[PDB]
């Protein structure tokens, strides 16, 4: 039980961190909506593609957390697979993009 | 024994003593996360090492969450296990009837946990008169009435445009009637407006009548508070008491709830009495009654008379949604045991406070480290 409970709560903390960082980086977008189009691109990027993150409009935290999560947060539990992290980043990006197409 | 009352005492004892440690989040990954979201806050001028330490100390990471839902999610997970709490969360709510009878009936004498959602009827209170070629529903302030030249729309809180069923000719007349700049962007229900004063004010009263009438069949309620109620099995019908658990967004933590014995205070109301007040919250039309009871039930301990006063008066109508499921005390107590074991194993101390100080120190040292990696 505890490892599931602990893991769920750590994911939501990483999801909390990604929400705050992206929402503040997105508050300063230009009238061409450049950051929103890029955020849209992350939501659909393949779970195995590691090249779009070559320096992009996205904030430092996201690019690094995607490419190698256990280096960007080297206290993160081994029982959180890298793909779980990448899927979380994609899901987070999708949820904020949908808010700002309406 | 493994009585359901022991489940209550264990979760209260543990959230009181350990606070945010109940999440099970390891201190190190806590500080690395809080470093990432704080990079921008660190001064770039001077003795960065002191500037890092300043942000680490001003950091409220080891304070427990004060979020209505997050606390309730936490109580469900511990009391029902990780998948029992998903089944309970996915199932349907139920609106508290006017007399609360439907909740009273949902409480057989067993170890039961109730989850409650407080909804507010957040209906629009303001309006703007705007020309069509200047109205953009994605840019405009949500939850507002908009009077275009030929249409009267409601832009709801989700960005949806709802037409209010007016003819072009009714709208053109109201659009051309409201000429005063003070009233171009105003409120919908100014009780001091006298329509007989001018055509303009007459148009304002009319529009107010249209929007009030149409807003009744537009049931956009909004979730405003979340809490749980543990109702342990009791020896007899009268010994039966309930214990509400809550945090309040931006106001207080569940740890502070237990530090003030507010569960115990509210538990002393009885079940009939608690359901009476919870129900009156949803039937009353007196805002002083509504505000006073919301304070009693939901204020931080010791603020029952300051919670909903002045600008915090509860003017919007409220409703209560609930759902009830059974608690397995042996399962809850072992879930609680496993959190206790993890706290002891990784943050040991002679007393609970020393365990809490060791956690915070571990998290600040992770934070200090992660911030130095980004400002190397």
């Amino acid at each position: 039980f505890f490892k599931d409970y602990q893991k769920k709560n750590v994911m939501r903390l990483l999801q909390d961190s990604l929400e705050k960082i992206i929402n503040e980086w997105l508050k300063t977008d230009d009238e061409s909506h450049t950051k929103l189009k890029s955020l849209q691109e992350l939501s659909e990027m393949d779970i195995n593609a590691t090249s779009f993150a070559e320096h992009s409009p996205l904030p430092d935290f996201v690019t690094r957390l995607w490419l190698d999560p256990h280096k960007a947060l080297d206290a993160m539990d081994k029982n959180i697979s890298k793909n779980e992290i990448r899927k979380l980043i994609k899901e987070t990006a999708r949820e904020i993009e949908l808010v700002f197409t309406h | 024994e493994k009585t359901g009352l022991h489940v209550h005492e264990k979760i209260k004892h543990m959230v009181k003593n350990y606070g945010t440690m109940i999440t099970g989040i390891p201190a190190e990954i806590l500080g690395q996360n809080e470093a990432e979201i704080s990079v921008g806050y660190v001064k770039k001028m001077g003795n960065m090492k002191e500037n890092i330490a300043e942000v680490v100390r001003k950091s409220e990471m080891t304070q427990p969450t004060n979020s209505c839902g997050k606390a309730s999610n936490e109580v469900c997970d511990l009391l029902l296990g990780t998948e029992g709490a998903s089944e309970f969360e996915k199932s349907s709510y139920q609106v508290l009837s006017g007399d609360g009878s439907n909740l009273k009936g949902s409480l057989p004498n067993k170890n039961l946990l109730v989850r409650v959602e407080m909804d507010r009827f957040n209906a629009p209170q303001k309006y703007q008169k705007i020309k069509r070629e200047e109205f953009n529903p994605e840019t405009a302030e949500k939850n507002k009435i908009y009077l275009l030249e030929d249409q009267l729309v409601y832009l709801d809180i989700f960005g949806k445009v709802i037409d209010l069923g007016q003819t072009s000719d009714t709208c053109h007349r109201l659009f051309n009637a409201i000429t005063t700049p003070f009233y171009q962007n105003y409120i919908l229900y100014d009780e001091y407006i006298d329509p007989e004063e001018s055509a303009e004010e007459a148009a304002m009263f009319e529009m107010g009548e249209i929007v009030k009438a149409k807003m009744k069949n537009i049931d956009c309620w909004t979730a405003t508070h979340s809490f749980t109620i543990f109702v342990p099995e009791s020896d007899s019908e009268d010994t039966r008491t309930l214990y509400p658990y809550q945090a309040y967004w931006t106001s207080h933590t569940l740890q502070q709830w237990f530090s003030g014995d507010k569960d115990e205070k509210l538990s002393r109301l009885g079940i009939d009495g608690y359901i009476e007040k919870l129900a009156l919250l949803g039937t009353t039309t007196d805002s002083k009654i509504r505000s006073s009871i919301y304070g009693e039930l939901f204020s931080p301990p010791g603020k029952e008379h300051v919670f909903c006063t002045g600008m915090n008066e509860k003017f919007s109508p409220l409703r209560v949604k609930f759902k009830v499921t059974e608690v397995n005390p042996e399962i809850a107590l072992q879930n609680l045991e496993e959190v206790q074991e993890f706290i002891d194993t990784n943050y040991p101390g002679e007393n609970a406070k020393d365990q809490c100080e060791l956690y915070k120190i571990k998290a600040q040292e992770a934070m200090t480290k992660q911030l130095e990696m980004r400002l190397l």
